[PDB]
């Protein structure tokens, strides 16, 4: 049980947007121009990091 | 999501096996198989011991 | 892991586009000075058609290409219809000054549109010619833009009073407007449609036709259902969605079924086949053989 | 008058299909045990106008189709637009416009200018029972029906949308509107309740078609925070801690 609660947790997580506007890598590059997708892409890589 | 389970190199039916040889070897041998080369024994007279 | 051989997109079947078609070509256009005014919303506009036909030989379009204009998506489309004469054609500009434009139809310099005219001899103009089209000569201000005045009053041109009748210096404000087929090209008729561009709050009404492609099946593809990007492999699934139910997500919240919106069928959606590869080797001084898994 | 909700109200929050899993959404819900006014018409005619608020369920016990349309306007005049929603054997109209078998319909005098404008299939002892759910987000009208042969009844159903429409309008009041039929007029008896929709969050259960078989109204009750927490509607013998004060 331990385990599977870690593993969905983990993904889960997957879905938090961690203060960027979206949990979606695209749709972050397409909203937004490359230096402001940049520093939203590095919240989200920071969170799942 | 690049969340992976490892098979575990031991199968449960090789393991089942390891168990089945040690009951074979308390049961017939006693405790000489933990401290050496098995020793047949009569397992009335393993208990009295 | 196993890039995605093609992409395909898929939408809904184009339908319910609003009558440009009857619009352009309506049996009766009105008059420039009482231009008519169309109001085009909850639609999908397709311009292939306009820019495919012969006829209409002028499609100037100020503030938008024309080419992306399918592409371009506007909350309304207003349509205005009228008939004016080859030479004040031009009139009809943003930030252009004529008799048409200042007394009839006016344009602001700031209009994001595009402007139709097709030369329509055969249709408005007869043997006896055709008096029925009318435009305003005589007004007291130039017409603030996208503004319409159908007033007949008698124009004062004099002190004395006008008195409703159109003596010396009062005359009635429109002038027949005369068509023939023998007429010169610049007089000759041409039907002139203009159509406006908007943005408002509400959600945008009119875009747009969505372009589709044919579906792939049993190998990893792109795929856009409607609006839903991602990178999979699609298989028929025995699960049955209810009939408003349009994607599918498992446990874990990830997509793993979605609804072709052409034809509804339910299809399962996998994720491409990726995994970790080990190398299995004896030393490297033993041997330079190596299995992989 | 008054009623109680009991576990009526609740309404599929987005077009996702989940087989056998529960899911905790925060949405506007109509709350659990909710109170809600009630209206009797039969000599009693009951034609209030009502605060839209955030959002409206709408629940018409009816014999005989008496009730027919509702009206949603900031301000119910010529002034501000107003959607009109209204019913007829053949179909039902929607109508965005300024406004001020029976032959008679005297819903407006006239309509300076309409925005947009929509007909489809018709929506609609007594034996119907008619659920309704109006909100307006991101100006778009949102309205889930279920129908359902028959207080309000203790009994769990979820309202699948009808339409989604872009009106594009803000709507502060609502009316309903009510047909009179003459043998000068005489009306059968007509039940409709009017409840009002908050923000809440409802954990639901998702069977293996899809649909929605049983919900939990978190801050209903102590058991129910515990069952949001654990996402479970079975909760075993235990102390649990389900949030701070
Ligand atoms: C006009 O008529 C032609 C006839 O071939 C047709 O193809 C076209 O779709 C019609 N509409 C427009 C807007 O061109
Ligand atoms: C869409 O059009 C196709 C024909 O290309 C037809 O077979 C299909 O049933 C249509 N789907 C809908 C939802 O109208
Ligand atoms: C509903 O409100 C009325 C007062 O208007 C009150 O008497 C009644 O007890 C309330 N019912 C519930 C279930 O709260
Ligand atoms: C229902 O209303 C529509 C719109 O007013 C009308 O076209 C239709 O004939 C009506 N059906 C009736 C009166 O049965
Ligand atoms: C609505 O009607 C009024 C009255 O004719 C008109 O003045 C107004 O411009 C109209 N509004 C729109 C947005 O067309
Ligand atoms: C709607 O109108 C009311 C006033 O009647 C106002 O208080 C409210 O903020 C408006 N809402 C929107 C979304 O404009
Ligand atoms: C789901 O539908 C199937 C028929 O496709 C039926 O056999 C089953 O009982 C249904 N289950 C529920 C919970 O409605």
């Amino acid at each position: 049980n331990h385990n599977a609660q870690a593993l969905n947790t983990l993904v889960k997580q997957l879905s938090s947007k961690f203060g960027a506007i979206s949990s979606v890598l695209n749709d972050i590059f397409s909203r937004l121009d490359p230096p402001e997708a940049e520093v939203q892409i590095d919240r989200l890589i920071t969170g799942r990091l | 999501k690049g969340l992976t389970v490892l098979p575990p190199l031991l199968t449960d039916e090789m393991i089942a096996q390891y168990t089945s040889a040690l009951l074979a070897g308390t049961i017939t041998s006693g405790w000489t198989f933990g401290a050496g080369p098995a020793l047949q024994i009569p397992f009335p007279m393993q208990m009295a011991y | 892991r196993v890039q995605p051989t093609e992409s395909i997109v898929r939408f809904p079947n184009i339908t319910n586009l609003c009558p440009f078609d009857e619009v352009f070509n309506a049996t009766r256009f009105a008059s420039v000075y009482a231009w008519n005014r169309k109001r085009i919303s909850n639609c999908v506009a397709d311009y292939s058609v306009l820019y495919n036909l012969a006829p209409f030989f002028t499609f100037k379009c100020y503030g938008v290409s024309p080419t992306k204009l399918n592409d371009l998506c506007f909350t309304n489309v207003y349509a205005d219809s009228f008939v004016i004469r080859g030479d004040e054609v031009r009139q009809i500009a943003p930030g252009q000054t004529g008799n048409i434009a200042d007394y009839n139809y006016k344009l602001p310099d700031d209009f994001t549109g595009c402007v139709i005219a097709w030369n329509s001899n055969k249709l408005d103009s007869k043997v006896s010619g055709n008096y029925n089209y009318l435009y305003r000569l005589f007004r007291k201000s130039n017409l603030k833009p996208f503004e319409r005045d159908i007033s007949t009053e008698i124009y004062q041109a004099g002190n004395k009073p006008c008195n409703g009748v159109a003596g010396f210096n009062c005359y009635f404000p429109l002038r027949s407007y005369s068509f023939r087929p023998t007429y010169g090209v610049g007089h000759q008729p041409y039907r002139v449609v203009v159509l406006s561009f908007e943005l408002l709050h509400a959600p945008a009404t009119v875009c747009g036709p969505k372009k589709s492609t044919n579906l792939v099946k049993n190998k990893c593809v792109n795929f856009n259902f409607n609006g839903l990007k991602g990178t999979g492999v699609l298989t028929e699934s025995n699960k049955k969605f209810l009939p408003f139910q349009q994607f599918g997500r498992d446990i874990a919240d990830t997509t793993d079924a979605v609804r072709d919106p052409q034809t509804l069928e339910i299809l399962d959606i996998t994720p491409c086949s990726f995994g970790g590869v080990s190398v299995i080797t004896p030393g490297t001084n033993t041997s330079n053989q190596v299995a992989v898994l | 008058a008054y009623t109680n909700s009991f576990t009526r109200g609740v309404y599929y929050p987005d077009k996702v299909f989940r087989s056998s899993v529960l899911h905790s959404t925060q949405d506007l819900f109509l709350p659990f045990f909710s109170n809600v006014t009630w209206f009797h018409v039969i000599k009693r005619f009951d034609n209030p106008v009502l605060p839209f608020n955030d959002g409206v369920y709408f629940a018409s016990i009816e014999k005989s189709n008496i009730i027919r349309g509702w009206i949603f306007g900031t301000t119910l005049d010529s002034k501000t637009q107003s959607l009109l929603i209204v019913n007829n054997a053949t179909n039902v109209v929607i109508k965005v416009c300024e406004f001020q078998m029976e032959s008679e319909f005297r819903v407006y005098s006239s309509a300076n200018n309409c925005t947009f404008e929509y007909v489809s299939q018709p929506f609609l002892n007594f034996k119907n029972l008619r659920e309704f759910v109006f909100k307006n987000i991101d100006g778009y009208f949102k309205i889930y029906s279920k129908h359902t042969p028959i207080d309000l009844p203790q009994g769990f159903s979820a309202l699948e949308p009808l339409v989604d429409l872009p009106i594009g309008i803000n709507i502060t009041r609502f009316q309903t509107l009510l047909a009179l039929h003459r043998s000068g007029w005489t009306a059968g008896a007509a039940a409709y309740y009017v409840g009002y929709l908050q923000p809440r969050t409802f954990l639901l259960k998702y069977n293996e078609n899809g649909t929605i078989t049983d919900a939990v109204d978190c801050a209903l009750d102590p058991l129910s925070e515990t069952k949001c927490t654990l996402k479970s509607f079975t909760v075993e013998k235990g102390i649990y801690q389900t949030s701070n004060f």
